[PDB]
């Protein structure tokens, strides 16, 4: 496989910081440029850094200048974006990406156009910058339940159902972020009235950042 | 510096029917060296992006001839000839120009017969009462298209702004969506009403209707 990992991510507080590397294999590195790119959750995509084979014409935005350094080991196949200090708008997810170069003249003194060309991209890591931590407790033709998922820090939770048994009908929300700025979500599941009694369900709720995994019994009226 | 401007912000297109998104530019985009410096990505759902078009007009490796991608200086296009549902995401247009800066995005979704959706309401539940808070949800299953307007009522009487509202994304099978609106109260105020109810209204209702319950 031709293919790009980022890591680092996590959580950390503002003016916080993080190294995020990004490694690469199946390709030859030194003959690509490469990019950071950022997708704040709901927001578009956002170029972040660029960078030559050569290891030259760091590129920057202006949301992130002076606080983020692009660096490069063509023998190590690697990619590193030291962040510092960490803001709360530098939530996001971050993309290394492979991409063509063609260079200067008339660019400043000697430019490059690092990335017209951009074709390939890790998954992503994701960081996460906000105060303070920890968990959220769940509490619970055709008649639907789910489980409500609340109070919880950070991002993600992997709500399930019977395990794995329930993939039919599922409409798991997207977290919306509460004022107070823990978020939550409803987990639902469209089922047909007959079930009840015979058929019971359970949602199996992971929150990794917290050490904590459940799933409830909805059971109506008794 | 540039500004990178697209339209539409969302295209509902119909697979085997064309569609076409535009992109523009605060300044002209060729040089240096002849021809444009514009990709296009597409970022299928769930997706890292991947390249479609670049150097305005170049097919990257491994893309359907379905897309064409035309323009030169300031507007841009990215016409699919025979879309196919695999091609939902959000088109980027991007720029190469001074240093890298992303289009705002174009939303594309299958265009669907409209449908209407079930509803649902949620009480409470005395664990979250215990700790001292009442969220009630309400349910919109399966409707198309996406612009809803769900309301709640307590004891008849409207709300405003106590009401958060998630929609999943388009289903990939049957392309509808689906919507919870919860709304947050203090036990304290729950435990004093006794009518809870919200008030979907989709274009695919000949009326509203409302879902129930009392305590
Ligand atoms: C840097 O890039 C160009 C082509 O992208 C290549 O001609 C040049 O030799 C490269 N430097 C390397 C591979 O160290
Ligand atoms: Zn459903």
């Amino acid at each position: 496989e031709v293919q790009l990992v980022e890591s680092g991510g996590g959580l950390v507080k503002p003016g916080g910081s993080l190294r995020l590397s990004c490694a690469a294999s199946g390709f030859t590195f030194s003959s690509y440029s490469m990019n950071w790119v950022r997708q704040a959750p709901g927001r578009g995509l956002e170029w972040v850094s660029s960078i030559s084979n050569t290891s030259t014409y760091i590129y920057y935005a202006d949301s992130v200048e002076g606080r983020f350094t692009l660096s490069r080991d063509n023998a190590k196949n690697s990619l590193y974006l030291q962040m510092n200090s960490l803001r709360a708008e530098d939530t996001a997810v971050y993309y290394c990406a492979r991409a063509n170069q063609h260079f200067d003249w008339l660019l400043s003194l000697l430019g490059g156009y690092h990335y017209y060309g951009m074709d390939v991209w890790g998954q992503g890591t994701t960081v996460t910058v906000s105060s303070a931590s920890t968990k959220g407790p769940s509490v619970f033709g055709t008649a639907a339940l789910g489980c409500l998922v609340k109070d919880y820090f950070p991002e993600p939770v992997t709500v399930s159902w019977n395990s794995g048994a329930l993939t039919s009908g599922v409409h798991t929300f997207p977290a919306v972020l509460q004022s107070s700025g823990l978020y939550s979500l409803s987990s639902v599941v469209t089922v047909p009235s007959s079930s009840l009694g015979t058929q019971t369900y359970i949602c199996n709720v992971n929150h990794k950042p917290s050490n904590t995994k459940v799933d409830k019994r909805v059971e109506p009226k008794s | 510096d540039i500004v990178m401007t697209q339209s539409p912000l969302s295209l509902p297109v119909t697979p085997g029917e064309p569609a076409s998104i535009s992109c523009r530019s605060s300044q002209s985009l060729l040089h240096s060296n002849g021809y444009n410096y514009l990709d296009w990505y597409l970022q299928k759902p769930g997706q890292s992006p991947q390249l479609l078009i670049y150097l305005g007009s170049n097919r990257a490796s491994g893309v359907p001839d379905r897309f064409i991608g035309s323009g030169s200086g300031t507007d841009f296009t990215l016409k699919i000839s025979r879309v196919e549902a695999e091609d939902v995401g959000v088109f980027y247009c991007m720029q190469a120009l001074q240093a890298v800066g992303f289009g705002p995005g174009t939303k594309v979704e299958i265009k669907r017969t409209v449908a209407a959706p079930s509803v649902f309401i949620f009480p409470p539940s005395d664990e979250q009462l215990k700790s001292g808070t009442a969220s009630v949800v309400c349910l919109l299953n399966n409707f198309y298209p996406r612009e809803a307007k769900v309301q709640w009522k307590v004891d008849n009487a409207l709300q405003s702004g106590n009401s958060q509202e998630s929609v999943t994304e388009q289903d990939s099978k049957d392309s509808t969506y689906s919507l919870s609106s919860t709304l947050t109260l203090s036990k304290a105020d729950y435990e004093k009403h006794k009518v809870y109810a919200c008030e979907v209204t989709h274009q695919g209702l000949s009326s509203p209707v409302t879902k129930s319950f009392n305590r």
